[PDB]
């Protein structure tokens, strides 16, 4: 409701609650088990969505590096998490009331059978009612964590590597720490483009993909160019992790050159691989 | 409309597959292979105390097929929710509809398909508005 | 899907199609019938979203100014149009699927069933599957025939006065048709205010309400501020007129002074009673 930045897009995380408890959250307690938890933003609370075109319905993948996803456990009215068979039953419907934001999920192995949350916090399957304990509400967990916040970046590669404008240049680079407003970023999610922004504290101008042979980030003025905007997300399969693709072309995403680790080394736009030289660590500043 | 059961044991199967019978086997209900097992026999008794009739398991008396508050069909010990009139349109064939409340919808046992595959389904309680519907039809083999 | 003006928002205005047919619509056949039709966009054709907030449903009106509501005829399979008894089988859960934007029309009093359209045209309602014999889509009627359209605005007071930009003013008055620049408004949807503006092509200024003593409307210039936006929705039961409400404050609507029908007479912004002086008849130039 009013921001878009809760959508439920393919490929985003979210936290997934009880319509009736912002302060629960689906929570995987083991390999195999799920329950409502209090709210702790761990790894294992965090859910990606994964859209399959021709059923309409979604795969619901946690993200504590075990890849294990949201399943019906028919023919008994349980449900658990495990590995990735594509069967039906790990399947989802997420049907969602335009004003009050609530989601139903409705099996797609079969449809009269929705996600239910019980008093005692345990999840099972079931035929529909006028229930409030078969509405979920769905938050994205990096809007929640970043939105409008000043930010600094580590590349994976080291722990004392951070994404900074170079003195006297445009050009954004790796450097070792040294508490500069060239290394603090502010993000900031743009309703029209759904993707963020990250503004340089030093001259308040944008990481910026400048297309080229070289495909420099560099800081740049504002402007509408898709070049300019980033989809925050995790890793594949992990929370922990950042990719940061670029909406000019999402296959491409924010990567150290060559996995170079001296101070200068350039940052740059190329294929996304997921490997250690494209992963950023982002904290508050 | 039609009754016309007798008490005593019989199979359940679909219009789905001729090999998948009505089974209570990892204390789950659904439609599996052929067997000769006791878990794969019901015993159907009418009782006039109130009407219609009760199905039990016959490797597990004490306890009915009955329906949930998830709207799942499952074997109670129970509350009851047990009552069940099966209602003939075929030689074999029944609607097995709750019996509860007049005005109100009619609801039966319910078998899902995926393209005529049942594998895993439960059966459901659910809405029944026609003596058409194949996920509602079941058939009743005497032993 | 792009556009957000297809959007379930509660009091606005839709065809209702199957899925698979974007060319036949959920039709209102006769006094107490309802069918899929081929679309002509006659306004038994066109319903009217009124949310309850306290059970997150819809009443479905058609807009053909016989006030009846789609109905399930409980407990058969049929569902009608009907007088609104406030009785639970005349609420719908209008539940979406994001990125399809695929709806299915969920029944209030059981949702263990949804609408259905079968090949013959009918609707009943059904338990649930995985047919996209279940899925509908929504389209706002007015999005539909007005964006991006050169339009002229008669009052319902009068066959022969329509909203026109004085000579030589910047003010709105009544007059005779004379097909002039000053009569002719490109209608415009903006994505952001989910509002339109009015264009007068005379001078490419804007449909405004100045507010002082007089309410009068005048073109001005592009501004963000809301008293250049207007809400265009039809008459309460009848698709056949429109109201305007400003967006600034939407309880108030664009208004002929006193029903005058004289050539000059002052259209201004006033608070809504849907009287004939604020009924509006629109028509592409």
């Amino acid at each position: 409701s009013q921001t878009n930045a809760n959508d439920l897009r393919n490929n985003e995380v979210f936290f997934i609650s009880p319509s009736n408890n912002t302060n629960k959250v689906l929570d995987k307690i083991s390999q195999s088990e799920v329950k409502l938890w209090n709210k702790l933003s761990g790894a294992n609370q965090k859910w990606r969505l994964i859209y399959d075109t021709n059923k309409q319905a979604y795969t619901i993948k946690v993200m504590d590096n075990t890849s294990l996803i949201l399943t019906w456990d028919a023919p008994l009215s349980s449900v658990s998490v495990k590995t990735d068979t594509n069967t039906n039953n790990q399947y989802w419907y997420l049907l969602q009331d335009y004003i009050s934001r609530n989601v139903i999920l409705r099996n797609y192995m079969n449809p009269n059978l929705v996600l239910q949350y019980n008093t005692d916090d345990t999840l099972i399957v079931s035929t529909q009612t006028n229930s409030n304990n078969q509405f979920f509400k769905f938050s994205n967990c990096i809007y929640e964590a970043l939105n409008n916040r000043n930010c600094k970046l580590q590349t994976q590669l080291n722990s004392d590597r951070f994404l900074s404008k170079n003195l006297n240049s445009q050009i954004i680079v790796l450097w070792q720490w040294f508490d500069s407003s060239r290394q603090k970023w502010t993000i900031e999610y743009n309703e029209t483009k759904s993707a963020y922004t990250l503004k340089c504290q030093e001259n308040n101008r944008y990481l910026t993909w400048i297309q080229n042979s070289n495909n420099y980030v560099e800081t740049y003025q504002s402007t509408d160019s898709l070049i300019q905007y980033w989809n925050i997300n995790y890793l594949d399969n992990d929370a922990s992790k950042y990719i940061l693709y670029n909406l000019q072309d999402t296959n491409r995403v924010l990567d150290v050159y060559n996995s170079q680790t001296a101070n200068g080394t350039h940052v740059i736009v190329d294929s996304y691989h997921g490997n250690t030289n494209q992963q950023w660590i982002i904290n508050l500043i | 409309e039609r009754t016309f059961l007798p008490n005593g044991n019989y199979k359940i199967k679909s219009l789905f597959s001729d090999s998948l019978y009505l089974t209570y086997s990892s204390g789950s209900l659904s439609f599996l292979n052929t067997s000769s097992l006791d878990n794969q026999k019901w015993k159907l008794e009418y009782i006039s105390s109130s009407n219609g009739f009760r199905f039990s398991n016959v490797a597990e008396p004490n306890k009915y097929l009955a329906y949930n508050d998830y709207g799942f069909i499952y074997l109670s010990s129970s509350s009851n929710n047990s009552l069940w009139n099966p209602i003939k349109i075929a030689i074999n064939s029944y609607i097995i509809c709750t019996l509860s409340i007049v005005n109100v919808t009619d609801y039966a046992w319910t078998i899902y398909d995926n393209n005529n595959n049942i594998t895993d389904q439960p059966i459901l309680n659910l809405p029944n508005f026609d003596i058409n519907n194949s996920n509602q039809i079941l058939k009743l083999e005497k032993l």
